[PDB]
RNA sequence: GCUUUACUGCAGGCUGUCGCUGAGGACUCUCACUCCGGGAGGAGGACACCGAUAGCCGGGCA
RNA sequence: ACUCGUACGGUCACUGAAUCCUGCCCAGUGCAGGUAUCUGAACACCUCGUACAAGAGGACGAAGGACCUGUCAACGGCGGG
RNA sequence: GCACGGAGGCGAAGAACCAUGGAUUUCCGAAUGAGAAUCUCUAACAAUUGCUUCGCGCAAUGAGGAACCCCGAGAACUGAAACAUCUCAGUAUCGGGAGGAACAGAAAACGCAAUGUGAUGUCGUUAGUAACCGCGAGUGAACGCGAUACAGCCCAAACC
């Protein structure tokens, strides 16, 4: 909430997760806030996800600005466990990063676009 | 020395407590949603041990039986109203805003909904003077002009039992009985009649305070006795 | 007074202890009940 | 590259600036309505907790504790004392608030043992600290190579005997040389002059 | 043991200052915090309460 | 605690039923109010000093005091010539 | 049995006695289903916790112990020929807690200043020295050295 500067439509969040799900089956993805953070730092990330139900918020407060000064696009997910499921986890995930998509570059592209527009 | 009586009081031991287990009830106004659709019938007049004044037992429409702070002139059978739309007559309760200026009131709330704080003693009454949209000006029994939120509820009329103070107790025994119904240690032994160890005024060949009685507001408990922060004393001047 | 069942058991025990040292103990030890109590001269517990 | 953890750390170097400032302003409102000791599922300062020994494992518990701010709360002398032992107002206690907090937490969880604790802020009238406690009887811990040490009998009630990091510092045991003449090996053995 | 304008201190009260504490020498606001209200909501408001410190008073106490 | 209390209350003191009365004194002390000017601490601020700090000085000045006023059914006083 | 009686009994089916192990082990008692001056009333880990199959299912705590030990609270008589800083003294006493011993402990050390020592207790000494102090009365270390015993390791993070 303090790190969320815009609301994402339930339908946009739908496409993103699906894309992330196919991204793990095809391309490569990072699960976890630490791995996600390094991806953004190493610049090896195309799209990063950040749950909105993270408590304490400290764990993810840095993703937004870290991504901006790294050009990496990011999107918000409402549920923490959905991101973990979509990422192919038996648990939850506060943040995620699609390290090079996989047969979803067209979608990941559109998603990043629909966001920039959504400001 | 030893702690003075005023300090013994604060510990709240039996000797200084009020016979609460004997008290009837706290005459706080009823809580109404709105509409004023609340009316009851005076079912009986009773004695209130804690105030030496009468109180009225009321049965409300919705089945609630409660004692109420009774104004003068309220009798069994009479119908009382409590709400914004209540009628303007003795025994009824409604916010100051709905009350017409120049009408004597009692059991006035300090903060809207508290149940009444001002003018609750025998034969007293506050006088609603000025109205407004932001402030209701009331003249309390002490003569002080109090600014109240127009939303503060009150009861029309003066408190029952007036004149109670006009007759002397005549004898100690009567004071005694009254005191047994209050949170007060009585009778009273003068400070000057005690030993130096017991009070700032104790000691000395003959009785007399060995000091001026007007004491500073800043004096600590144990020393704050006599005439507290008096702006003046005596009758002259 | 009103004694409880337990108080009664204790009182009973004290009464029992108030007996004499059997005569045979005398012969055997070849020569006093130091805890001899009197209802009046003494005071029991409780 | 920088760990995500370093970001939590860096935020907490200035709890009064940035987003952290707003989080605290919001949080404390809720904290002020909670009890003296509240168990929490996750540390508010992850980096600090893991740094102190915390692990996301069975038998590891975290609880936030609040304590009234200020100096000592002492009763003035009823019997005669010389000016020196008449002091009442400016005299403070010998245990810091963090230590008091660690003990309350441990009393709440009689079966757990204090591992460490850290500050999570304060307002004008109270201070908050989170405490990491461990279940010495849970096998997930009896088998942990990094925590099984706290299962030993001599580790029972360690916080009440000053065996905590906060305990050791408060006992003036930080320095190994100058200044620790009367603190090591114990305050008591040195006649209580440290 | 008791007294006081004995000595020296200690509670306590008043007062300034710093923290709690925010936004736009006099001011507005609301979001902390306080109070009233069963609740909605109302009143107050960066004050007050509380922590720290400074000056004054200080046989109430040692 | 007072307090299921709210100035026709209850707290703190003095005098001590009724009756007839209760004079003069506010300089000292006490309490309270006011206060142009004077005095009045710490933090912040300014000058000097220190590559910093100790420290010296300055400006501002709250309560309090100086000063003024009210007050004796307030402590008390009501003499010598 | 102490305990030297009377009566009677047990023991070669090896008693008594002793060692080890086991059985029985009323009620109150931390005392734990609720209550109670050792008893009573109608199935019990009461209470706080952890795990959890979310069910008291599996577990922990509670109280004791001569002192010793660790962490907190902390006097006064007394000395100074009075007394306030100081002293008595971090003593007496109080609160909490562990063990068979505690505590300490592998340097952001030491600073015989070095081309030197090398975790920590403790003992001897260093020394009534340095330092404190109405610079009064009094208080009072450390490094080092000689001994005792010796022992060094594990995380957090980086990268996965
Ligand atoms: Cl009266
Ligand atoms: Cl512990
Ligand atoms: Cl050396
Ligand atoms: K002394
Ligand atoms: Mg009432
Ligand atoms: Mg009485
Ligand atoms: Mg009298
Ligand atoms: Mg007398
Ligand atoms: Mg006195
Ligand atoms: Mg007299
Ligand atoms: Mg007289
Ligand atoms: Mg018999
Ligand atoms: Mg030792
Ligand atoms: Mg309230
Ligand atoms: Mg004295
Ligand atoms: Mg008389
Ligand atoms: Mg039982
Ligand atoms: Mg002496
Ligand atoms: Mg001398
Ligand atoms: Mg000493
Ligand atoms: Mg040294
Ligand atoms: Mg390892
Ligand atoms: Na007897
Ligand atoms: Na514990
Ligand atoms: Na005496
Ligand atoms: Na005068
Ligand atoms: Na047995
Ligand atoms: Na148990
Ligand atoms: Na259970
Ligand atoms: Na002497
Ligand atoms: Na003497
Ligand atoms: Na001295
Ligand atoms: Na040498
Ligand atoms: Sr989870
Ligand atoms: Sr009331
Ligand atoms: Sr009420
Ligand atoms: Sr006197
Ligand atoms: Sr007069
Ligand atoms: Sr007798
Ligand atoms: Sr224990
Ligand atoms: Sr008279
Ligand atoms: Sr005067
Ligand atoms: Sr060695």
């Amino acid at each position: 909430p303090v790190y969320v500067d815009f609301d994402v439509p339930a339908d946009l969040e739908d496409d993103a997760l699906e894309a992330l799900e196919v991204a793990r089956d095809t391309g490569a993805v990072k699960k976890g806030t630490n791995e996600t953070t390094k991806s953004i730092e190493r610049g090896s990330a195309e799209l990063v996800f950040v749950a909105e139900d993270v408590q304490p918020e400290e764990i993810v407060m840095h993703i937004p600005e870290l991504a901006d000064e790294k050009g990496v696009p990011f999107i918000f997910v409402e549920q923490q466990d959905d991101l973990g499921h979509a990422a192919g986890l038996e648990v939850g995930s506060a943040a995620a990063a699609v390290t090079d998509a996989g047969e979803a570059d067209a979608d990941v592209e559109d998603i990043a676009d629909k966001v920039e527009e959504l400001r | 020395g030893r702690r003075i009586q005023g300090q013994r009081r604060g510990r709240g031991t039996s000797t200084f407590r009020a016979p609460s287990h004997r008290y009837k009830a706290d005459l706080e106004h009823r809580k109404v949603e709105d509409g004023d659709v609340i009316a009851g019938t005076v079912v009986d007049i009773e004695h209130d041990p804690a105030r030496s004044a009468p109180v009225a037992a009321v049965e409300f429409e919705d089945g609630d039986r409660r004692l109420i702070l009774a104004p003068e002139g309220v009798g069994v059978g009479d119908e009382l109203q409590v709400g914004v739309s209540a009628e303007i007559a003795p025994g009824n309760t409604l916010p100051l805003a709905e009350i017409p200026e120049g009408v004597p009131v009692c059991n006035v709330e300090s903060s809207p909904g508290d149940g009444g704080k001002f003018a609750r003693a025998s034969g007293v009454n506050a006088q609603l003077l000025t109205h407004d949209r932001n402030v209701a000006v009331v003249k309390l029994p002490s003569g002080e002009m109090k600014r109240l939120d127009p939303q503060c509820r009150a009861t029309i009329g003066v408190v029952a039992g007036g004149g109670r103070t006009d007759k002397p107790f005549v004898k100690a025994g009567n004071k005694h009985h009254k005191m047994k119904a209050r949170g007060t240690k009585w009778p009273n032994v003068r400070g000057v009649a005690m030993n130096a160890v017991d009070h700032p005024f104790g000691g000395g060949g003959r009785q007399h305070p060995g000091k001026p009685k007007s004491i500073s507001r800043n004096a600590p408990p144990g020393r704050k006795v006599g005439d507290i922060a008096s702006k003046r004393t005596g009758r002259g001047g | 007074g009103k004694k409880s069942k337990a108080t009664k058991k204790r009182l009973a025990k004290l009464d029992n202890q108030n007996s004499r040292v059997p005569a045979w103990v005398m012969l055997k030890t070849d020569r006093r009940n130091h805890k001899r109590r009197h209802w009046r001269r003494n005071d029991t517990d409780e | 590259a920088r760990s995500a953890y370093s970001y939590i750390r860096d935020a907490w170097e200035n709890p009064g600036d940035g987003q952290l400032a707003e989080l605290q302003w919001q949080r404390q409102q809720e904290w002020r309505n909670e009890g003296a000791v509240e168990r929490i599922e996750r540390p508010t300062r992850l980096d600090k907790a893991r740094s102190q020994g915390y692990k996301a494992k069975q038998g590891v518990i975290v609880a936030r504790v609040s304590v009234r701010k200020g100096s000592a709360r002492k009763r003035r002398h009823k019997a005669g004392r010389r000016s020196k032992r008449q002091g009442v107002t400016r005299i403070t206690r010998r245990k810091d608030i963090q230590r008091v907090a660690e003990e309350r937490a441990s009393r709440t969880f009689p079966n757990l043992r204090v591992l460490n604790s850290y500050s999570v802020g304060q307002d004008g009238r109270q201070k908050w600290h989170e405490v990491i406690l461990i279940d010495p009887n849970h096998p997930a811990i009896q088998n942990d190579d990094d925590l099984s040490w706290i299962c030993a009998d001599d580790q029972a009630d360690r916080v009440f005997r000053g065996l905590t990091g906060a305990g050791r510092r408060n006992r003036g045991l930080s320095g190994k040389g100058k200044g620790s003449e009367k603190t090591r090996p114990s305050l008591r053995s040195n006649g209580g002059k440290a």
